[PDB]
């Protein structure tokens, strides 16, 4: 059977990578 | 020099003053305050009631630069905790800034862009009260263009970011009508030409893939699959990391939708992935060949042409320890799927000693897979009577000593099925 990412990464993250949730503008 | 490092007792001495510039100056002053990078003052500021205000002042049509310079503040303060995103919607400012997508100064719409990014990304009830407040149609108003070229990149870029925020999280997953509203100028977003769109793109597509088959199916019939395995191939790795994602998240769906990826070319591709010295890829790429070992035969046989056998061997043989996990998965499912031709092939590729040396690790539940392929190749060999040649390699890679020091182990199913191999083909 496969394993969706969430069971992937249930034995990996935290660590795994993703987007920027949020972001702070600093400059013009 | 004029508004620099004002106390939050003069911002706040300004902002109720009843002269508009001179609230606007006070504006100016919290926003540069927010936006220093050690440790911005967001409490103290919330804490002094300006968020209304500021909510207020981004309908001030007449004056634009107070638009500006509350919307960047309250942009700085939803880039925070929940908390502090929860204390920027309570003001009102959702519909507020949904209000601004469609100003005529390009700087104070792209701001907003990038405050409803902030809130989206808080979580999926923002996510979702920011899509039911109206502001995807806006937002891919903005996109609505001949050629994305002529837009400027930082706000081609925001635009990308924030729409992959609507795109992101999953309990639950963003509305079905919603995704299907955003997808066609995603894909489009997914051919432009920028590194970092393309990247939020895939970030993007990652997301919408990452839950039950009918969600894949959306994206997968849209055509991406091979426009992912293309960015698959990106020497820049933030467009790699995602596009990797997308394609490991479709091979979780059906075969047929595993098989687009595979006629896509994708497997092409994985000879760099499996010795990619960034460890994610490397990890990624090998789950995402234990989901494609998964499937059917004429999949595994695929996997076998591309030479990609050799390359599971490597990693199982020295990778990151999570690797080598990913890489026994792909191997027990082959074991599980295949012929018996391409399961003594996995033998004539050297799997068993490096199989054998990773029963010394000490994570039980792969001793279980292993303890399983091995299984499976011993009742593949034995179609061809060949299980003695296979019992002296376990013997004389020193994997026969672990099989059997193994049935004194503290599981149910590591010690019956090490005694169970010994019995059959160790006597």
């Amino acid at each position: 059977a496969k394993k969706k990412l969430r069971e992937y990464q249930q034995r990996n993250s935290p660590g795994v990578p993703t987007g920027a949730k949020k972001k702070k503008k600093i400059k013009n | 020099q004029g508004t620099v490092n004002w106390s939050v007792e003069d911002i706040v001495k300004g902002i109720n003053s009843n002269n508009l510039e001179s609230q606007l100056q006070a504006t100016q002053a919290a926003r540069k305050l927010l936006s220093r990078e050690k440790q911005p003052p967001i409490d103290n500021i919330i804490r002094a009631g300006l968020i209304p205000k500021f909510v207020s002042f981004l309908g001030k049509t007449d004056c634009s630069p107070i638009q500006f310079e509350s919307a960047w503040a309250l942009t700085n303060i939803a880039s925070g905790t929940s908390e502090q995103t929860k204390a920027v919607v309570d003001g009102g400012a959702i519909p507020a800034f949904i209000s601004l997508l469609a100003s005529p100064h390009a700087h104070i719409s792209e701001q907003a862009v990038w405050a409803l990014g902030n809130i989206a990304g808080d979580g999926s009830a923002f996510r979702d009260l920011v899509i039911k407040h109206g502001a995807i149609d806006p937002l891919l108003a903005l996109l609505a263009v001949p050629d994305l070229s002529t837009l400027a990149c930082g706000y081609l870029r925001n635009l990308t970011w924030t729409l992959s925020n609507l795109c992101r999280n999953k309990n639950p997953a963003p509305p079905l009508d919603a995704v299907e509203q955003i997808l066609p100028t995603l894909v489009r977003l997914l051919h432009h030409n920028d590194p970092e769109v393309l990247a939020d793109s895939c970030w993007a597509i990652s997301y919408l893939t990452d839950g039950p088959n009918e969600r894949i199916e959306m994206v997968v019939k849209k055509g991406v699959v091979p426009q992912l395995v293309k960015l698959l191939g990106a020497t820049e790795l933030p467009i790699v990391t995602p596009a990797l994602r997308a394609i490991g998240n479709i091979v979780t769906g059906t075969d047929e939708q595993t098989q687009k990826v595979i006629d896509a070319g994708a497997l092409a591709v994985f000879p760099s992935l499996l010795t990619n010295p960034k460890t994610n890829i490397q990890k990624e790429a090998t789950w995402t060949m234990s989901n494609i070992t998964a499937g059917r035969q004429d999949q595994i046989q695929q996997v076998v042409n591309h030479g990609l056998v050799p390359f599971l061997v490597g990693v199982l043989s020295k990778a990151d320890f999570k690797t080598q996990k990913e890489a026994a998965w792909a191997i027990t499912n082959y074991t599980s799927g295949g012929t018996v031709e391409q399961i003594v092939y996995l033998v004539h590729c050297g799997i068993i000693e490096p199989l054998m040396n990773l029963l010394s690790a000490k994570d039980t539940k792969i001793i279980q897979v292993i303890l399983d392929a091995i299984s499976n190749i011993f009742q593949a060999a034995e179609k061809l009577g060949e299980t003695e040649k296979l019992s002296i390699m376990i013997e004389e890679c020193g994997g026969l000593d672990k099989i059997e020091a193994l049935q004194r182990h503290e599981n149910e199913s590591v010690y019956k099925a090490s005694l169970n191999l010994i019995e059959k083909y160790f006597s």
